[PDB]
């Protein structure tokens, strides 16, 4: 989690939506901790399946 | 796994014995016909369902008839 | 050895569109689904192989063998039925006289009045 | 054999006699339908006495002591349910449904149609006598009251007059 | 029946994605599920229809609700004919700026346009406020809860019917006919009278004053003294301005023919009188069946009595009761067929004889109703059609239908298909050989040389109704035929004060361009037709296949043996029907969107002259009325059709993508899969998870439907994006 | 009782959910009751900040450009200051909760019944202890019993606020107030 | 509370976390080995 949570955050915080806003950088990571939500639904998942 | 009759219009000729890939069917002794044998399908648990005997058969209509069921690893052709 | 091993499976036949468990069984007794890849110095299922210093290969080291004994044996094991039928249409010792004078696979080869003819020698 | 109330019909087979208030009376067949008459002698029973509470109500909410308010002071039934406000009518169909929802198993169950516990110790110094004796009562003042409910409505609707105004 | 799917035991033990895709596919073939009884297949029959009914209001009551809460119904029915009904906001984070502002053009919030024409039918059927609205939306979605609890309900022990209750024939017909459609249309008419006549009279009658407000001054008097013709006079004026009181009258029931002056739409008393008589023919109809009272008909004597005498079609009608008693699958055919034939009666009556106010007037709302229309009515008849094959297959017995109708359809099975191939084939032939010749001529700039035949049936048909336009004095074009000074006396005023006003669709102006496009669309037909009956009729066997009902309806192929064997099955003439469905459907609505677009632009003569010739129709109609479309958005910016722009491409990439199913095939899907396979197993830290569900190809009849579906989605929005856009951003 | 026969049916019913805790178990009326009493000192302080206008530009709306369609309530019409303020807040507490429920320590009150937890056992114990309709004056101080106590008097307290805010016509942040004794406001 | 804030309050719900369980549950149901 460490070495993911860190790279994912670039991608959203220099190319999102709201990449030119004063906010964008809390958007980045707003949009970083949603996609990490996502991701542990699917472990979840998996380890039940 | 695949359901494989045989029908009583066999003459023996052995030619779906020889095309089947995974051996399913072999001739066994019979006095219905002129050959003194018939065809027959021991081991459907390894029919892949490619017909191959089925268009081996020289019967009108076929002698050998394939039908198609419940899909297991060794019927769907699987190496993994 | 069993030989309905491969039958004692958990495939339950359908009632129709079935060909159902033939000769050796439908499927594997063995379910197939099980883990992927553990870490060094684990095992991802009961009898895996430990890849050692590389586990993320570990399902390439192979478990599962053929002895040429236990091919051997099999063979005789599996033809046992065959050879008694053999021996019940060409007539326990004449049995072991053919199967050692010219070979098993032969005697489930040759012909009930041609094992009559190399009887014949001795 | 034949109906007692209808004598020219045949009984149909589920009117044995057996439950309160049978006097042999489906001339159309409705029960042959059903596996069972508990539901629909549940649903009798639930019917007559809505009824019953129905009709007094329309009487004393017409001659009779209104609680002081002035929603609650409108001697209209029909008016009554917009001047009391949703605020009150709510809380009666919120209690009528705990109640409803409570009795769920006794009502699709197979005890006693129209038993939910509800026995104010009336049934205990009593044989199976007595108790037939009060439910064919019970039953006679719920067919009576359903027919009244029905009167009184049309007579509140289509006359505009009051209940107890035989002008 | 341990693992999905628990109804199959076969697809459970799959250990391949397959068992997934099946279980989904199958779960509604309750037929054949493991362990099936008959009476059990009725009962969750019967509790999945209460399902779909409470689908249905649901989708009804949200529509109103939607309305209601943030529609103009209020704004457009003060002002019907300036207004753009509202179907629901759009509330759409990914939207720009600019998106937001062009999407609230009229409006201070972004909004969606209704086309489903809901606004001129709750206004002609009475609803003038929200409110009224709103209370229909909660009494549906209390229905919807009452339909759910009866399904639940009728699948508990105690009352699940029996399959003797399911198999009463006299008795359900008796009730559907005199309840379910005259009682039904009953209400309808005293609805019409009571509520939505007064409305358009400017009165209002709602349940606050519907006692004590009677539809009529003279009350119920004449209707019980037989004086009925009291409630015909005074009917409203050709000066009655819709809504107010201004020129109404007070007629109730009238058979005035044609349309409001105004509205140009039917008069609202003929209307309750066409469902008051409906509803007393219906009624009658429903006591023609004995059930429980000594009166009325058995339906198998009926049947069973009706063998031609000289023999010419054997046994007769002996044994059909059973078949059609016993089999769902052709009782479903039966309605999918009259349900197809009533879905394009709807498309075709609706646009010429408008039944609601301002209807007319707006015209992507017309041309969304009729392709809508037109096209469910040809899903339904491809359905008939694939249930009559299904009931071949699985229900029909050959020996309880010996020598019947049923059997000789079958034993002329061969003359039928050729002579149905010859219809075809000659139509094809010759509609496709004129078109071209027409082109050909016209490319080298000769259209006096085209062969242009005038559709002189037809306008002899129309001349017979009354237009005057073709010369024909015949019937009712003729002022001393029998049929007009007997027509005269009722309704023919009216009907031909519409009918030769050509500012209406009453029997649109026809010429040579609607015969060559007539006779295409009779090529579709038939080979639609073609398709379907060989289907059927071949379902249960062929020189070919002769066994091929042991297979089941359908079934991959037999194999490449006898020459190959692909899409022999009845399903695969299902699915080759398909395609012939949409290409004829689609024919019609281009006709229909093509002549309708020409008269609003006020030049009809464009159509008269382009469609003779394929060109015609590619640069005139498709060319021309694309622009509006493709310029939904573009490099200077976007208007409110953007999101039509973007469903026409989105369409096209369906259609295409549909495309790749339909021509690749499983065999290379399969060993490319066997290397992704391969690759994930061989690949570290990716190899710690694995699929439970062995990846496989699609098999091959998945993938001749998943090709189909994508096929027909892409085609259906294609269509829906150009005619709305195309007549949305013209008009 | 009715309490009994109902859950045994709605376990009959919903299995699957039930084997988690879900539903009307005594985890969900603890967890429940746990968020009824956090959620009663949110409302609070959001009365007592609304009445002493705390809250910087409370009635002003975000910015469009700044925060983009995602802010926006109908067309171009924004959130208010206040209430994406309010919302932070409580998300702040969510991603607590968030964590607790993905992450939990192995003596933590797991949210659902975990069999593979080492709290499973501890938990289906108290579970059982609890139930009945008058709380144990028996057991006081910081115990389960006490905390489901007062969980169930949190979330009573929520149904009458809202319906004694619909009877009143006003709003929930008024009757908090005047429930305090205007306190507030 | 009002009934305006409805939309991008229950837009999220219908067409994010609504389909997510949904689709979560029955990837958990297709992948139950005992179901009954
Ligand atoms: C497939 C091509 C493609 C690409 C490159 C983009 C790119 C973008 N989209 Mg678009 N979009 C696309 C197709 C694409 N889109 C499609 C098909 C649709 C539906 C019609 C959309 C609809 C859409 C919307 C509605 C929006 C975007 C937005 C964006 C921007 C932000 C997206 C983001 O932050 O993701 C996050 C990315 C990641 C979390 C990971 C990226 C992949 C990583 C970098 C790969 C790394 C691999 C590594 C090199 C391997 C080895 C590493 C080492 C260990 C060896 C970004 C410029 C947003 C925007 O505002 O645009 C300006 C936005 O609002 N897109
Ligand atoms: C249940 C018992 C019951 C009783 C005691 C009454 C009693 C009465 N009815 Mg009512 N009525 C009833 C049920 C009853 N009704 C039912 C079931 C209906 C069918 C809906 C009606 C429909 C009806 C009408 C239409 C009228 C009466 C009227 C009357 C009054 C006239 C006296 C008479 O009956 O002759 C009297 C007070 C008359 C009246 O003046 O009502 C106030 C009258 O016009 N009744
Ligand atoms: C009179 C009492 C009555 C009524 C009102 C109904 C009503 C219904 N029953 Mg029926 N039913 C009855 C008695 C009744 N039933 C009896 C006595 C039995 C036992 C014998 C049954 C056994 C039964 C079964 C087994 C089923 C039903 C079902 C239904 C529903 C059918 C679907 C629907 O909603 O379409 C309503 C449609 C309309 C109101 C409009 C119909 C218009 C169509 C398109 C015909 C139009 C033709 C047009 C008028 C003229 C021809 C066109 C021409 C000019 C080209 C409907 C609610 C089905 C259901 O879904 O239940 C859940 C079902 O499966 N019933
Ligand atoms: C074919 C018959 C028919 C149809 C389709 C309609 C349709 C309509 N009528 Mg009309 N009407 C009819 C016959 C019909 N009517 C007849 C015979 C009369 C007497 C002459 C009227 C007199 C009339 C008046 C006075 C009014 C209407 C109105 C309407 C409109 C709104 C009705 C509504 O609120 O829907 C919602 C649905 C309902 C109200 C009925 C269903 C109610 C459900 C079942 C309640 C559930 C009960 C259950 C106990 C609930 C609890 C249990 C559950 C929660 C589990 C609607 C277009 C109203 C209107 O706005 O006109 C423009 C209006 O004011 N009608
Ligand atoms: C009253 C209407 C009705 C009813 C009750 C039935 C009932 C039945 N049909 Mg029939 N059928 C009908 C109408 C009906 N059909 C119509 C109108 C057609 C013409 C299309 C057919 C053609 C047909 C065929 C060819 C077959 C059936 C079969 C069946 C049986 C199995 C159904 C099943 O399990 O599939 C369940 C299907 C699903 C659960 C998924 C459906 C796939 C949908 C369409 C995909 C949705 C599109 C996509 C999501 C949209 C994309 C949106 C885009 C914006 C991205 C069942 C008895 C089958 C059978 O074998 O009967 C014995 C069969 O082979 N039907
Ligand atoms: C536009 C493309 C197209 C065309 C022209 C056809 C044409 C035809 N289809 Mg086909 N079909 C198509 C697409 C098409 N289909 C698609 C996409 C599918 C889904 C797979 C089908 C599935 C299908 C089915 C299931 C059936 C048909 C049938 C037919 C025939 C119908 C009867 C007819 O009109 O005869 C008239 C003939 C024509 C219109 C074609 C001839 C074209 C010109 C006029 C001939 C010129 C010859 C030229 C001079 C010689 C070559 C020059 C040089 C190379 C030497 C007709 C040949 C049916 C059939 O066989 O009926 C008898 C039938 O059952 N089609
Ligand atoms: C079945 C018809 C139907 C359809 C297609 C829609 C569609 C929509 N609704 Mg509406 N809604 C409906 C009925 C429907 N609604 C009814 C009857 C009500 C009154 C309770 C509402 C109350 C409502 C509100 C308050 C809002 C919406 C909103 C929306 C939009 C966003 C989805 C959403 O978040 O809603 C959430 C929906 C609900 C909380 C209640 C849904 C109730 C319906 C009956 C569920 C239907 C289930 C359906 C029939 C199952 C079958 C479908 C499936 C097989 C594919 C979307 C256009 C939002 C919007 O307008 O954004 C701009 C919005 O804020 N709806
Ligand atoms: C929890 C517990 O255990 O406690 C126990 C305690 C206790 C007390 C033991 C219990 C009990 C028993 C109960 C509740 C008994 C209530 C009985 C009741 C209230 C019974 C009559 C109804 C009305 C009738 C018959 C009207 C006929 C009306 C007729 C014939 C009319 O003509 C009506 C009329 O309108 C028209 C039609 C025409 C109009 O012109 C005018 C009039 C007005 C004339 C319970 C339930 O067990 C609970
Ligand atoms: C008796 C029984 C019957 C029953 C019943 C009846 C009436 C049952 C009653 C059920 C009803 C009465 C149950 C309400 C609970 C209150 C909820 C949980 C409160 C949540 C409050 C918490 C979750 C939320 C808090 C917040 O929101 C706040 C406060 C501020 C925010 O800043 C922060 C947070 C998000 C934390 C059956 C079942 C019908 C049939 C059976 O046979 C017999
Ligand atoms: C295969 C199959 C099937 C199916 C079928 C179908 C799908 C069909 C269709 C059909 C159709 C779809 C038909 C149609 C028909 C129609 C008609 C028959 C019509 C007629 C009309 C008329 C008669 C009219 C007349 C008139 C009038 C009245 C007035 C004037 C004008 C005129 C003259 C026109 C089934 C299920 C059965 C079963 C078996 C198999
Ligand atoms: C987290 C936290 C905390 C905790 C808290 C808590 C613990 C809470 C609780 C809370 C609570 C615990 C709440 C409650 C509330 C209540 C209420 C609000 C109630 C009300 C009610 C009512 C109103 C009633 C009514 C009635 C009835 C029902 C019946 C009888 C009659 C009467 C009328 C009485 C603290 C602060 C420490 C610290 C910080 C953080
Ligand atoms: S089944 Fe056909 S191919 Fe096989 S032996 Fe008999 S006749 Fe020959």
């Amino acid at each position: 989690g460490l070495a993911h949570g860190y790279f994912l955050i670039g991608p959203f915080a220099q190319l999102g939506p709201l990449r030119n806003s004063d906010i964008g950088l809390l958007a980045g990571f707003l949009s970083t901790i949603g996609l990490i939500l996502i991701l542990t639904l699917g472990l979840t998942i998996y380890g039940a399946a | 796994s695949h359901t494989v009759k045989i029908y009583d219009t066999c003459i023996g000729c052995t030619q779906c014995v020889r095309a089947c890939p995974t051996d399913v069917l072999e001739m066994v002794p019979w006095d219905g016909c002129k050959s003194g044998q018939i065809a027959s399908s021991p081991r459907v648990e390894d029919c892949v369902g490619c017909k191959r005997c089925e268009t081996a058969c020289p019967t009108d209509f076929l002698s050998v008839r394939v039908y198609l069921g419940a899909e297991t690893t060794r019927s769907l052709g699987l190496a993994y | 050895v069993d030989l309905d091993y491969g039958m004692k499976n958990s495939y339950v036949p359908a009632t129709g569109g079935d060909g159902g468990q033939g000769q050796f069984g439908a499927q594997s007794p063995n379910d197939w689904r099980v883990a992927g890849t553990s870490p060094v110095g684990e095992t991802s299922y009961a009898g895996a192989a430990d890849g050692g210093e590389e586990p993320w290969f570990a399902e390439a080291i192979s478990t599962v063998s053929l002895d040429l004994q236990k091919a051997d044996e099999t063979l005789k094991a599996f033809t046992k039925d065959a050879a008694a039928f053999k021996i019940e249409e060409f007539a326990d010792a004449a049995m072991e006289e053919l199967v050692g004078k010219l070979g098993y696979s032969k005697f489930l080869e040759m012909s009930t009045k041609q094992l009559m003819k190399t009887w014949g020698t001795l | 054999e034949m109906s007692k109330s209808i004598p020219f019909l045949t009984v149909p087979e589920k009117l044995d006699g057996s439950m309160a208030g049978d006097v042999g009376f489906d001339p159309m067949g409705l029960s042959d339908i059903q596996t069972d008459l508990n539901y629909a002698r549940w649903a009798e029973l639930k019917h007559g006495r809505i009824c019953m509470l129905a009709v007094v109500g329309m009487v004393w909410q017409e001659y009779g002591p209104h609680l002081p308010g002035d929603a609650y002071a409108t001697k209209d039934p029909w008016e009554a349910i917009s001047s009391v406000g949703f605020a009150s009518n709510f809380q009666t169909l919120l209690a009528i449904g705990v109640v409803e929802l409570a009795n769920w198993n006794k009502y699709y169950g197979d005890g006693t149609p129209g038993d939910i516990g509800w026995t104010g110790g009336q049934l205990s110094k009593m044989n199976d006598a007595q108790i037939k004796t009060r439910m064919e009562s019970e039953i006679v003042h719920c067919r009576l009251a359903m027919i009244a409910f029905i009167g009184a409505t049309h007579q509140t609707f289509l006359l505009h007059k009051g209940l107890l105004d035989f002008s | 029946a341990t693992k999905f799917p628990k109804f199959s035991q076969a697809l459970a033990q799959d250990p391949a994605t397959r068992r997934i895709w099946y279980g989904i596919a199958t779960a509604h073939d309750l037929e054949a599920h493991d362990g099936m009884t008959e009476e059990n297949l009725y009962q969750k029959i019967f509790a999945s229809h209460f399902g779909h009914l409470a689908i249905i209001f649901l989708w009804t009551s949200g529509n109103l609700f939607h309305v209601a809460w943030q529609g103009n119904f209020e704004k457009w029915v003060s002002n019907p004919l300036k207004t753009r009904p509202i179907a629901h906001s759009i509330w759409d984070p990914h939207f720009g700026e600019s998106a937001l502002k062009a999407f609230s053009k009229g409006n201070t919030y972004p909004v969606n346009i209704t086309f489903s024409g809901l606004y001129q039918w709750w206004y002609t059927i009475g609803f003038r406020t929200n409110q009224e609205l709103y209370k229909g939306s909660i009494g549906l979605l209390l229905l919807a809860s009452v339909l759910l609890i009866a399904g639940w309900l009728h699948l508990q022990p105690k009352f699940r019917p029996s399959l003797s209750w399911f198999k009463n024939n006299e008795s359900r017909l008796n009730h559907h006919l005199s309840g379910l459609l005259g009682f039904s249309s009953l209400a309808w008419t005293g609805h019409l009278v009571h509520v939505a006549i007064p409305a358009s009279r400017g009165v209002h009658v709602g349940w606050d004053n519907f006692l004590t407000t009677p539809p009529h001054p003279a009350g119920l008097t004449p209707f019980f003294t037989g004086n009925w013709t009291v409630y015909a006079e005074n009917p409203d004026s050709a000066t009655h301005v819709f809504n107010t009181s201004e020129g109404s009258g007070t007629a109730i029931l009238t058979f005035l023919g044609g349309f409001h002056p105004q509205t140009q739409s039917l008069w609202l008393s003929d209307m309750a009188h066409h469902h008051l008589a409906i509803a007393v023919v219906f009624i009658v109809a429903g006591h023609m069946y004995r059930t429980n009272f000594g009166i009325g008909h058995n339906m198998k004597e009926i049947l069973d009595a009706h063998r031609p005498p000289g023999g010419r079609l054997g046994a007769g009608h002996v044994g059909l009761f059973e078949t059609i008693t016993n089999s769902l699958h052709m009782q479903l055919g039966l309605a999918l067929a009259c349900l197809g034939v009533a879905t394009s009666l709807t498309a075709q009556h609706m646009y010429a004889l408008t039944p609601y106010a301002y209807l007319s007037k707006d015209f992507t709302t017309e041309a969304a109703l009729y392709t809508h229309h037109q096209y469910i009515a040809g899903f339904l008849m491809v359905g008939a059609f694939a249930h009559g094959a299904i009931f071949f297959v699985r229900d029909y017995d050959p020996e309880l239908n010996k020598n019947n109708v049923l059997a000789r359809m079958l034993e002329h099975k061969e003359a039928i298909i050729s002579h149905l191939s010859w219809a075809s084939l000659f139509l094809g032939f010759h509609t496709l050989g004129l078109y071209i010749h027409n082109d050909t001529v016209v490319a080298f700039g000769q259209p006096e040389k085209q062969i242009l035949f005038e559709p002189l049936f037809a306008e002899y048909i129309q001349a017979a109704s009354g237009k005057a336009v073709y010369q024909f004095n015949v019937l009712l074009a003729s002022s001393t035929s029998p049929a007009t000074a007997a027509g005269n006396q009722v309704w023919l005023p009216g009907w031909l004060e519409a009918i030769n006003n050509p500012k209406t669709d009453l029997f649109l102006k026809i010429g040579p361009g609607d015969f060559l496009v007539h006779h295409a669309i009779a090529l579709g037909l038939h080979v639609t037709a073609l398709i379907l009956v060989k289907g059927a009729l071949d379902a249960r066997g062929s020189k070919l296949m002769p066994d091929k009902k042991d297979f089941g309806y359908s079934f991959p192929c037999d194999g490449p043996g006898r020459g190959g064997t692909c899409d022999i099955s009845a399903w695969d003439a299902f699915y080759l029907a398909m395609f012939w469905m949409l290409n004829t459907i689609g024919w019609v609505t281009f006709y229909w969107h093509w002549k309708h677009m020409t008269i609003w632009g006020g030049n009809p003569g464009q159509f008269d002259e382009s469609s003779n010739y394929i060109m015609g129709w590619l640069r005139d109609y498709l060319w021309l009325n694309s622009s509006p479309l493709i310029n939904g958005y573009n490099p200077f910016g976007m208007n409110n059709l953007s999101v039509w722009s973007w469903m026409f491409l989105f369409g096209h990439l369906i259609w295409a993508t549909g495309f790749m199913f339909l021509i690749s095939w499983r065999g290379y899907w399969q060993e490319l899969i066997e290397t992704l396979v391969w690759a994930h197993e061989r690949t570290p830290l990716a190899n710690l998870i694995r699929w439970r569900d062995k990846p496989v190809a699609l098999s091959i009849v998945q993938a001749r439907l998943v090709g189909l579906v994508h096929f027909s989605v892409g085609y259906i929005l294609t269509y829906a994006a150009f005619v709305i856009a195309s007549t949305s951003g013209k008009f | 009782s009715v309490f009994d026969d109902a859950v045994k049916d709605w376990a009959e019913e919903y299995p699957q959910f039930a084997a988690w805790g879900w539903g009307p178990s005594v985890q969900a009326e603890i967890w429940n009751g746990r968020h009824a009493m956090f959620g009663w000192v949110v409302m609070c302080a959001c009365a007592y900040a609304k009445g002493h206008g705390l809250i910087p530009d409370a009635d002003q709306t975000l910015d469009l450009k700044e925060w983009g369609t995602l802010a926006t309530i109908s067309g171009k019409n924004t959130i208010t200051n206040e209430r994406a303020i309010i919302l932070i807040a409580n998300v702040h507490a969510l991603m607590v909760g968030l964590a607790a429920t993905i992450s939990p320590n192995s003596f933590a009150d797991t949210l659902l019944l975990d069999p593979n937890h080492p709290m499973y056992e501890w938990q289906m114990e108290r579970n059982s202890k609890l139930g009945g309709v008058m709380p144990n004056l028996g057991k006081m101080g910081v115990t389960p019993e006490a905390e489901l106590a007062n969980g169930r008097m949190a979330m009573m307290g929520i149904i009458t606020c809202i319906a004694y805010s619909g009877i009143q016509g006003q709003s929930m942040i008024d009757t908090i107030n005047e429930w305090v004794g205007g306190a507030y406001f | 509370m009002a009934a305006s804030f409805l939309p991008s309050i229950l837009v999220p719900l219908v067409g994010l976390i609504f389909p997510a369980f949904s689709m979560a549950l029955f990837f958990l149901y297709v992948q139950t080995d005992d179901i009954a």
